[PDB]
RNA sequence: AGUAGUAACAAGAGGG
RNA sequence: UAUACCUCUGCU
C-alpha cells in the first residue's frame, strides 16, 4: 500500500521514483521526505544517508 | 469517477456478515478465501457436457443479462431465467441467449484487438505470407530436441516480464521495483503506445502479453530447421515419410542464417574432399546450394561470417574472406591460425563472475592503428608472443595494453581491483577490462611477470615501471622499429605460399540447421545430414543390387569407385577410410576365392567402406566406426547392428530404425556354415569346439601358424572355431 | 472365409500393428458402488508382505503399527516389503557420490523455496480429505476450513502468510486435548402461510470438541475410494487422498525430490513423453559406446509388482535424512514430517456396504464406522474373512496402515530409490564380468544389462534383482520380460530399433472435451495438431479428424451450420444470424459459420482466423468485452482446462475471448444436505473479492500481500486515489468531501 | 425382468 | 397403511 501511495503521485506529477521507502510527502514543494532522527547530534547521520 | 465503488464499499460494510469478512480476513488470507468452494473440478467434462447441452439452461450468466437482452426472442425461445447459479449471483441461461448477442446485442469497439491478441494474429501473418514448395518423398529421422515454441519473444525472464506487463497495465500498482534494463524501457514504451485506448479486459491483456514475451520451450521431434517460425509449423512441413518444403513469411534472423551458412559450408567441404576434383565440386555445390531459398552465393557475397569452411567457399568463388576486425581503435588482421569460440564465466580479482565470449587455438594477427604497430602471437588466454613498435613510446604502450588485455590472460583477470561499470549504450565486457586497465595499470604491470632475454640489435624489453630494459622485458612483450589462392584440392595460402586454412582442419561438429538448406546438387543425396546418407546409400544397394552384383564378380574395382559411395566416405574417419578399405576388398575377395561361401548381406553392409585407396596394413576389426552427429557408432563385421539390421522376420535391411527396403527373397534361403569375409585371412567354420584348445581374443590370432584351427570371441557373445586359411587374398 | 485381425501380425510386426491391440474406442471399466472391499483388501495384503515384521501399540493413537525394516530377508520370490536401512543408505551414498553437488543444490533450492512459499500455493491443486467433515473436498476449502478451525483455537502463526508457518500450527495443534468443530445438523421447524401451517426444513450448526485422538487419529487419516476409468486391468482396484496436515508437509519433500530427479538422466519424471524418448534413447547410445565388441546387450521390459504397498515410509526417513545430511537441523526436521506421519498413518475404510433382502424387497446403507460393532451374518465368505482380519488393525473407524503406501499419496521420492539401484550398475561399483543401466518412472522401468556372455546377464539380473529386493522393490517376474538390446516396452511407449508410433493410447483425446464452445475449438485442433508431430498420425486421417471433429462439435453444442435443415433449439436463432451477416465465412462454426480448418490451419485460433472475413458489428458483438458469459477469472487460470492421459495436469489452449468462452451451471446436489449453507459463504467472499479487485486492479494478476485488513487496504486506496483525482485531474472539491466522509463513516463502523 | 460384475443400478431426499 | 398429488436433486 505504502508503494502504491508513491507511484500514485509520480503518475500524474513526473517526478523521479526513490529505491527505498519514504515517510512523508509535501505537495506544496514536492517533495519525499525521510525520517532518521536519533541520539548523535546532526553530521554523524545527515552525511550517511 | 470513483464514486460508486466507495459507495457499495458502505452498502457492504452496513451488512453485518460482509463487515466481518472484510475486517478479520487479511489481504494475503483473501486469495485462500477466493477460491473457496463447493464446486469440484470435473472429472468428465465430455460426459457433463453432453448431459447439459440436452438441458434448456445450462449456461450460467451474469445476473445484468437480464437487463441487456430480452426474455423471450422472436421464436418465443427463454433466453433467460431467474434461476441463481449454485454458489453464486449468476442466473442460468439458454445457448439462444449467446445466439442473440452475436446477432442482436451491443456492439463495441475491438479494431486494436489483434495487437492484444499478436501472438495469435503473428501466426496467420506468418501463414498467409509463406510460400509452399514441392513435396518430396523419404525416410525422414526426426531428433528429439528441447526447440523454441513461441516466433517473436522479446527475450525476458519471468519476473522482468511481470514489471513489464505492471507497467502496461497496471501502472499505479507497481512495487518497490523498477525497470531495470533497456530492453524492458524500450517494451513498455511500445506496449503503452500500441494498447492505448483498447476497450479489453486487462486480465486479458497480462495474460497474452506474459505469453508473448516469456520464452517457452518443449522436447519435439524435429526434421531439418529448428527455429521457432518452423517449430511452430512442424505438422505442415514433416510427416512420418514426407517433407513439404515452406518458407514461412517474414525475414530470418542473422544469428539463424549465420548458424545454418556455416553448416552449409562444413557439409560442403567435408563433402567436396573425398571426390576427385575437390574445387569443381565444391563451385558446383555452392552455385546450386540456397538457405531459407536465398541462393548460397549471394549470401557468401554480404555475409561477414569468419569460419574456416565458410572462408574456403569465399575463397574458391573470389570472395573477400572477413580476415579483420578493430577492438581499441587498431586493426586486428589474422595471418595465421583459426578462431574457435567458447562462451565461459570466470572470476577476477574482485570475485566477480563475468561471462567472456573468450578464444581459443593458436592464432596470429598482424596489428595496426594509429601511430603503432604489433604482431601478435596468442592462444587461448595466452600472449605467447607480442612485437611493437610505433611513433612514441606512449603510442607502444597504449597498444601493449589494448594487447594484454586481448590475450584474455589469468595474470590480468586476478589484477583487476574493483567493479567493473562502463557505458547510456552499455559496451560488451572485453571493454570493461580495457577501459579499467586504460585508466590505471599499476597492478596490470607488477602481477604480469617479468622475463629474461637474449641481447638481440633492433630488440629492446619494456619493464613494468616504463623503462627500456635491453635483457628484460615483460612476459611475451618485444619493442621494435593480403591476397589468397585455393589449389585443386581447397588448400587455401598466401602470397608467400604458406597455408592459411585447410580443408582437414575444418570442425567435425555437425550441429543441426535453425533455417532448411537445399542442395540441388547431383553429388548430395535428397535430404540433409548423416542418418540420411546411411539410408540413401543402402537402400540405393538393394534398388541396384542386381547390376552392382554382377558388376562385384566380374570388375570389382569399377565397383568400388562409383561415385555414389562418395558421401558414405564423409561418415569413416579421413585416418580410418584407407585400412577400413584394405580390410573389406581382403575380406570380398576371401568370398570370391573359398568358393559355395557367398553372403549378400555382408557385401551389401560392407560395400560402402570399399570407395578409397587401399591400405596394406593387417589390423583384425569386428567394427567399423560412423561419425553420426557427434558420436561415434559402430558397425559390426559380422551379423546385425544398430547401424545395419538385416531382419529376417520382415525382409528388410532396418538401417538407424527405418527400413531401408527389402532384399531377395532368394537371400532368406542363403548360407553356409563356413563363413569367408570375417577375418582377415582366416574361416569362420562353425560352433566353438573346445578340442582346439581355449579361447583366444581377435587381437591374439597372429599366434596361430597356417592351417591351425583355434577357437576365438568373435564379437557378440559368441564363441566360434576359426581356422587359418593357407594362400591369402588379393 | 473367417476374418481374425491378428494374423496381420504374420507380416506386419508388433510394435508397427500395435494400435490393434489397444482397445481405446470402447468405454472404459467403472466401479459401481464402494470401495471398501478394495481398500480392505489393500491393508491386508499390505500386512501379509511385511508379515515377518516387529508389531508396536502406538503411545498417542493407540493403534497397531507393522514394521517390517531391518527385518528377516525373504527367502521367497513373494511380495516382500523387508527394506534394509544400511542398504538403502549405501545406494543412496551411492548416488551422492556420483552426482557430486546435487543433493547440496537440490537442497538449497528447496530451502530458498521454503522461505518464499505462502499459504496460498496449497490452494492450487487436486481434491483433499478434510478433517473438518470427514470428506474430501477442494484444496483451498479444505485449507480455509483448517486456518478456520485453527483460528478459533489457540494457532495463528500462518496470519504471517508463509506456508512454513501453518506447517508449525499443524504441529503445534496435536497437543490440544479440546479441538473445537461446529458440525452441521437439520432441524424440522414449522411456519404460517395464508391460511395453512407448512414443515420447514432449516439448518443449525453444533459446537463439538474432540479427544486427543480424535484429532490426531483425523490429521493422519487419508481417504480412500475405486479408482474408475482404468484401462488394461479386469480388477478394480484403491487409490488414497492425503488430508491437509499432512499435504504441506508434502508439498515440500515432493519438491526436493523433484529437483533430485530433475538432475538425475536415469530418472523418466518429471520430464514429458518425447524428453523421456531422448532419456531412453540416450542410455542406448551410452550404453553401446562405452561396451565393446565382444560383450553382449540385453534389456529387461519391466514391471515393478505391488509397487506402493512395499515402498515403506521409514525407508523414506532413512533417505530424506542421508539426501539432507550437512543442512540445517530445522530444514531437515521439516521434510522428515511427511515419512513420520506417513508411517503413523490410518486409511478410512470407506462408504461401506449395502445389503439386500429379496423376500422383504428393502436395501439399506451400512457405514465402514459399523465394521467393528456388527454381526458377521450379512456378509459374503471372503468379505467375511477380510472383516476379522481389519477389527485387528481397526482404530476409532479407520484401519491402521503403517507400512507400505498407496496411490495417490506420494510421488517423486519412491523413483529416487530405483534410481540408486540403477546407478548402483556402473562397471566402476560393481567391478565384475557385468554392468547396467536404464530408465525408471515409479514402478516401470527399462533396464539394459551388458556382460561378455549370457550368462553374465543372468547373473546380472539376479544381481539387480536381490539388490531390489534388499530395498522393498518387487520386480514382477509375470509381467517382465528380457531379450536382447533391440526392442523394448516403458510406459506404452514401444521401441524398435527406434521409437514407433502408438497412436491408439491417445485416441480418447479424439473429441469434444466439454469445456465451452470456445475452448474446445481450440483443444480439438490442437489435438489432432500435436498428434501429427508426436504419434505419426498422417494427413489424411489428420483431415478426416478434424472433419469428424466439427461433426462431434455441430452436435454436441448445438450449433450446426446456419444453411441446414436440421431442427433443434439452436437453429431458428443461427438461421436469423446467417440471413442477416453478409460475410458468412466470418461466423464462428458455434455461431452456424463453416469450418475453416485444413492441416495448416490447426495452430491459428478459430476467431483469428475468421477475423478479416468477419462483419464488423457481428465482431463488435462477439468479443465485446462488457458481456455476461464470461467469467473473470484471475491471470494463472486464464485459458486452462483439465486433462488426464499420470494423475491430472491442466492444459492450457489458445483462445480469444469471446460470448463463446462460458460456463455451464454448477452441481446443486448441495441444496439438499446439512452444507448448503457453504453456498452463501462462497456468494459472500466472491463479492468481497469482487469489490476488493475495483480499489486493487492488479490482484487479479498478481496475488497481492498484506497482514493488514481488506477493508483498511480499500479505504486507504479510496483516500489517496481520491487525493490525486483532485489534486491533479477531473473530478471536483465537493467529490472529495463526498469521498472521504464515506470512509470516515466505514471506519465509524469498525 | 434387465443392466451389470468382486457391487451397485433398477430414482434418492422431503412435504411426518 | 394405501392411492393421488406437490417441492428439491441428476458428478457433491
Ligand atoms: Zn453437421
Amino acid at each position: 500500500i505504502a508503494w502504491t501511495i508513491v507511484n500514485s503521485i509520480c503518475n500524474m506529477t513526473e517526478n523521479s521514483k526513490p529505491r527505498f521507502l519514504p515517510d512523508l510527502y509535501d505537495y506544496k514543494t514536492n517533495k519525499f521526505i525521510e525520517i532518521g532522527v536519533t541520539r548523535r547530534k546532526v553530521e554523524d547521520y545527515y552525511y550517511e544517508k | 469517477s470513483g464514486m460508486e465503488r466507495i459507495k457499495e464499499l458502505m452498502e457492504m460494510v452496513k451488512n453485518s456478515r460482509m463487515r466481518e469478512i472484510l475486517t478479520t480476513t487479511s489481504v494475503d488470507h483473501m486469495a485462500v478465501i477466493k477460491k473457496y468452494t463447493s464446486g469440484r473440478q470435473e472429472k468428465n467434462p465430455a460426459l457433463r457436457m453432453k448431459w447439459m447441452m440436452a438441458m434448456k439452461y445450462p449456461i450460467s450468466a451474469s445476473s445484468r443479462i437480464r437487463e441487456m437482452i430480452p426474455e423471450k426472442d422472436e421464436d418465443g425461445n427463454t433466453l433467460w431465467t431467474n434461476t441463481k447459479d449454485a454458489g453464486s449471483n449468476r442466473v442460468l441461461v439458454s445457448p439462444n441467449a449467446v445466439t442473440w448477442w452475436n446477432r442482436a446485442g451491443p456492439v463495441s469497439d475491438v479494431v486494436h484487438y489483434p495487437r492484444v491478441y499478436k501472438m495469435y494474429f503473428d501466426r496467420l501473418e506468418r501463414l498467409t505470407h509463406g510460400t509452399f514448395g514441392p513435396v518430396k518423398f523419404y525416410n525422414q529421422v526426426k531428433v528429439r530436441k528441447r526447440v523454441d515454441i513461441n516466433p517473436g519473444h522479446k527475450d525476458l525472464t519471468s519476473r522482468e516480464a511481470q514489471e513489464v506487463i505492471m507497467e502496461v497495465v497496471f501502472p499505479n500498482e507497481v512495487g518497490a521495483r523498477t525497470l531495470s534494463s533497456d530492453a524492458q524501457l524500450t517494451i513498455t514504451k511500445e506496449k503503452k503506445e500500441e494498447l492505448k485506448n483498447c476497450k479489453i479486459s486487462p486480465i486479458m491483456v497480462a495474460y497474452m502479453l506474459e505469453r508473448e514475451l516469456v520464452r517457452r520451450t518443449r522436447f519435439l521431434p524435429i526434421a531439418g530447421a529448428t527455429s521457432s517460425t518452423y517449430v511452430e509449423v512442424l505438422h505442415l512441413t514433416q510427416g512420418t515419410c514426407w517433407e513439404q518444403q515452406y518458407t514461412p513469411g517474414g525475414e530470418a534472423e542473422n544469428d539463424d542464417l549465420d548458424q545454418t551458412l556455416i553448416i552449409a559450408s562444413r557439409n560442403i567441404v567435408r563433402r567436396s574432399i573425398v571426390a576427385i576434383d575437390p574445387l569443381a565440386s565444391l563451385l558446383s555445390m555452392c552455385h546450386t546450394t540456397s538457405i531459407s531459398s536465398e541462393p548460397l552465393v549471394e549470401i557468401l557475397r554480404s555475409n561477414p561470417t569468419d569460419e574456416q569452411a565458410v572462408n574456403i567457399c569465399k575463397a574458391a568463388l573470389g570472395i573477400r574472406i572477413n580476415n579483420s576486425f578493430s577492438f581499441g581503435g587498431y586493426n586486428f588482421k589474422r595471418v595465421k591460425g583459426s578462431s574457435q569460440r567458447t562462451e565461459k564465466a570466470v572470476l577476477t580479482g574482485n570475485l566477480q563472475t563475468l561471462t567472456m565470449t573468450i578464444f581459443e587455438g593458436y592464432e596470429e594477427f598482424n596489428v595496426s592503428g594509429k601511430r603503432a604497430s604489433a604482431v601478435l602471437k596468442k592462444g587461448a588466454q595466452r600472449l605467447i608472443q607480442a612485437i611493437i613498435g610505433g611513433r612514441t613510446l606512449e603510442d607502444i604502450l597504449n597498444l601493449m595494453i589494448t594487447l594484454m588485455v586481448f590475450s584474455q590472460e589469468e595474470k590480468m583477470l586476478k589484477a583487476v581491483r574493483g567493479d567493473l561499470n562502463f557505458v547510456n549504450q552499455r559496451l560488451n565486457p572485453m571493454y570493461q577490462l580495457l577501459r579499467h586497465f586504460q585508466k590505471d595499470s599499476s597492478t596490470l604491470l607488477k602481477n604480469w611477470g617479468t622475463e629474461e632475454i637474449d641481447p638481440i640489435m633492433g630488440i629492446a624489453g619494456i619493464m613494468p615501471d616504463g623503462t627500456i630494459n635491453k635483457t628484460q622485458t615483460l612476459m611475451g612483450v618485444r619493442l621494435s622499429q593480403i591476397r589468397v589462392n585455393i589449389d585443386k584440392y581447397l588448400r587455401v595460402r598466401n602470397e608467400k605460399g604458406e597455408l592459411l586454412i585447410s580443408p582437414e582442419e575444418v570442425s567435425e561438429a555437425q550441429g543441426q540447421e535453425k533455417l532448411p538448406i537445399n542442395y540441388n546438387s547431383s553429388l548430395m543425396w535428397e535430404v540433409n545430414g548423416p542418418e540420411s546418407i546411411l539410408t540413401n546409400t543402402y537402400h540405393w544397394i538393394i534398388k541396384n543390387w542386381e547390376l552392382l552384383k554382377t558388376q562385384w564378380m566380374t570388375d570389382p574395382t569399377v565397383l568400388y569407385n562409383r561415385i555414389e559411395f562418395e558421401p558414405f566416405q564423409t561418415l569413416i574417419p579421413k585416418g580410418n577410410r584407407a585400412i577400413y578399405s584394405g580390410f573389406t576388398r581382403t575380406l570380398f575377395q576371401q568370398m570370391r576365392d573359398v568358393e559355395g561361401t557367398f553372403d549378400s548381406i555382408q557385401i551389401i553392409k560392407l560395400l560402402p567402406f570399399s570407395a578409397h585407396p587401399p591400405s596394406l596394413g593387417r589390423t583384425q576389426f569386428s567394427s567399423f566406426t560412423l561419425n553420426i552427429r557427434g558420436a561415434p557408432l559402430r558397425l559390426l563385421i559380422r551379423g546385425n547392428s544398430q547401424v545395419f539390421n538385416y531382419n529376417q522376420m520382415e525382409n528388410v535391411i532396418i538401417v538407424l530404425g527405418k527400413s531401408v527396403g527389402s532384399p531377395e527373397r532368394s537371400i532368406l534361403t542363403e548360407s553356409s556354415s563356413i563363413e569367408s569375409a570375417v577375418l582377415r585371412g582366416f574361416l569362420i567354420l562353425g560352433k566353438a569346439n573346445s578340442k582346439y584348445g581355449p579361447v583366444l581374443t581377435i587381437g591374439e590370432l597372429d599366434k596361430l601358424g597356417r592351417g591351425e584351427k583355434a577357437n576365438v570371441l568373435i564379437g557378440q557373445g559368441d564363441t566360434v572355431l576359426v581356422m587359418k586359411r593357407k594362400r591369402d587374398s588379393s | 472365409m473367417d476374418v481374425n485381425p491378428m494374423l496381420i501380425f504374420l507380416k506386419v510386426p508388433v510394435q508397427n500393428a500395435i494400435s490393434t491391440t489397444f482397445p481405446y474406442t470402447g468405454d472404459p471399466p467403472y466401479s459401481h458402488g464402494t470401495g471398501t472391499g478394495y481398500t480392505m483388501d489393500t491393508v491386508i495384503r499390505t500386512h501379509d508382505y511385511s508379515s515377518r515384521g516387529i508389531w508396536k501399540t502406538n503411545s498417542e493413537t493407540g493403534a497397531q503399527q507393522l514394521n517390517p525394516i531391518d527385518g528377516p530377508l525373504p527367502e521367497d520370490n513373494e511380495p516382500s516389503g523387508y527394506a534394509q536401512t544400511d542398504c538403502v543408505l549405501e545406494l543412496i551414498e551411492g548416488l551422492d557420490r556420483s552426482h557430486p553437488g546435487l543433493f547440496e543444490t537440490a537442497c538449497q533450492e528447496t530451502i530458498d523455496a521454503i522461505q518464499q512459499t505462502r499459504v496460498d500455493k496449497l490452494t492450487q491443486g487436486r481434491q483433499t480429505y478434510d478433517w473438518t467433515l470427514n470428506r474430501n473436498q477442494p484444496a483451498a476449502t479444505a485449507l480455509a476450513n483448517t486456518i478456520e478451525v485453527f483460528r478459533k483455537n489457540g494457532y495463528k502463526l500462518n496470519e504471517s502468510g508463509r506456508l512454513i508457518d501453518f506447517l508449525k500450527d499443524v504441529l503445534l495443534s496435536f497437543e490440544n486435548d479440546s479441538m473445537e468443530v461446529t458440525t452441521h445438523f437439520q432441524k424440522k421447524k414449522r411456519i404460517r402461510d395464508n391460511k395453512k401451517m407448512i414443515t420447514q426444513r432449516t439448518i443449525g450448526k453444533k459446537r463439538v470438541k474432540l479427544t486427543k485422538k480424535n484429532y490426531l487419529i483425523r490429521a493422519l487419516t487419508l481417504n480412500t475410494m475405486t479408482k474408475d476409468a482404468e484401462r488394461g486391468k479386469l480388477k478394480r482396484r484403491a487409490i488414497a487422498t492425503p488430508g491437509m496436515q499432512i499435504r504441506g508437509f508434502v508439498y515440500f519433500v515432493e519438491l526436493l525430490a523433484r529437483n533430485i530427479c530433475e538432475r538425475l538422466e536415469q530418472s523418466g519424471l518429471p520430464v514429458g513423453g518425447n524428453e523421456k524418448k531422448a532419456k531412453l534413447a540416450n542410455v542406448i547410445k551410452k550404453m553401446m559406446a562405452k561396451s565393446t565388441d565382444e560383450e553382449l546387450s540385453y534389456t529387461i521390459t519391466g514391471d515393478n509388482t505391488k509397487w506402493n504397498e512395499n515402498q515403506n515410509p521409514r525407508i523414506f526417513l532413512a533417505m530424506v535424512l542421508r539426501i539432507t545430511a550437512g543442512q540445517p537441523e530445522w530444514f531437515r526436521d521439516l521434510l522428515a514430517v511427511a515419512p513420520i506421519m506417513f508411517s503413523n498413518k490410518v486409511a478410512r475404510l470407506g462408504r461401506g456396504y449395502m445389503f439386500e433382502s429379496k423376500s422383504m424387497h428393502l436395501r439399506t446403507q451400512i457405514s465402514a464406522e459399523n465394521l467393528s460393532d456388527i454381526n458377521l451374518r450379512y456378509f459374503n465368505e471372503d468379505t467375511k474373512k477380510k472383516i476379522e482380519k481389519i477389527r485387528h488393525l481397526m482404530v476409532e473407524g479407520t484401519a491402521s496402515l503403517s507400512p507400505g503406501m498407496m496411490m495417490g499419496m506420494f510421488n517423486m521420492l519412491s523413483t529416487v530409490l530405483g534410481v540408486s539401484v540403477l546407478n548402483l550398475g556402473q562397471r566402476e561399483i560393481l567391478k565384475r564380468t557385468y554392468w547396467w543401466d536404464g530408465l525408471q518412472s515409479s514402478d516401470d522401468f527399462a533396464l539394459i544389462i551388458n556382460g561378455h556372455f549370457k550368462e553374465d546377464i543372468q547373473q546380472g539380473v539376479n544381481h539387480f534383482y536381490r539388490t531390489c529386493k534388499l530395498v522393498g522393490i518387487n520386480m514382477s517376474q509375470k509381467k517382465s520380460y528380457i531379450n536382447k538390446t533391440g526392442t523394448f516396452e516403458f510406459t506404452s511407449f514401444f521401441y524398435r530399433y527406434g521409437f514407433v508410433a502408438n497412436f491408439s493410447m491417445e485416441l480418447p483425446s479424439f473429441g469434444v472435451a466439454g469445456n465451452n464452445e470456445s475452448a474446445d475449438m481450440s483443444i480439438g485442433t490442437t489435438v489432432i495438431k500435436t498428434n501429427m508431430i508426436n504419434n505419426d498420425l498422417g494427413p489424411a486421417t489428420a483431415q478426416m479428424a478434424i472433419q469428424l471433429f466439427i461433426k462431434d462439435y455441430r452436435y454436441t453444442y448445438r450449433c450446426h451450420r446456419g444453411d441446414t435443415n436440421l431442427e433443434t433449439r439452436r437453429t431458428k436463432s443461427i438461421k436469423r444470424l446467417w440471413t442477416e451477416t453478409i460475410s458468412k465465412a466470418g461466423l464462428l462454426v458455434a455461431d452456424g459459420g463453416p469450418n475453416p480448418y485444413n492441416l495448416r490451419n490447426l495452430h491459428i485460433p478459430e476467431v483469428c482466423l475468421k477475423w478479416s472475413l468477419m462483419d464488423p458489428d457481428y465482431r463488435g458483438r462477439l468479443c465485446n468485452p462488457n458481456n455476461p458469459f464470461v467469467h473473470h477469472m484471475e491471470v494463472e487460470s486464464t485459458n486452462l482446462a483439465v486433462v488426464m492421459p499420470g494423475p491430472a495436469k491442466s492444459l492450457e489452449y489458445d483462445a480469444v475471448a469471446t460470448t463463446h468462452s462460458w460456463t455451464p451451471k454448477r452441481n446443486r446436489s448441495i441444496l439438499n444436505t446439512n452444507q448448503r449453507g457453504i453456498l452463501e459463504d462462497e456468494r459472500i467472499y466472491q463479492k468481497c473479492c469482487q469489490v476488493f479487485e475495483k480499489f486493487f486492479p492488479s490482484s487479479t494478476y498478481r496475488r497481492p500481500i498484506g497482514m493488514a485488513s481488506m477493508l483498511d487496504a480499500m479505504l486507504s486506496r479510496a483516500r489517496i486515489d481520491a487525493r490525486i483525482d483532485l489534486e491533479s485531474g477531473r473530478i471536483s472539491s465537493q467529490d472529495f468531501s463526498e469521498i472521504t466522509n464515506t470512509c470516515k463513516a466505514i471506519e465509524a463502523l469498525k
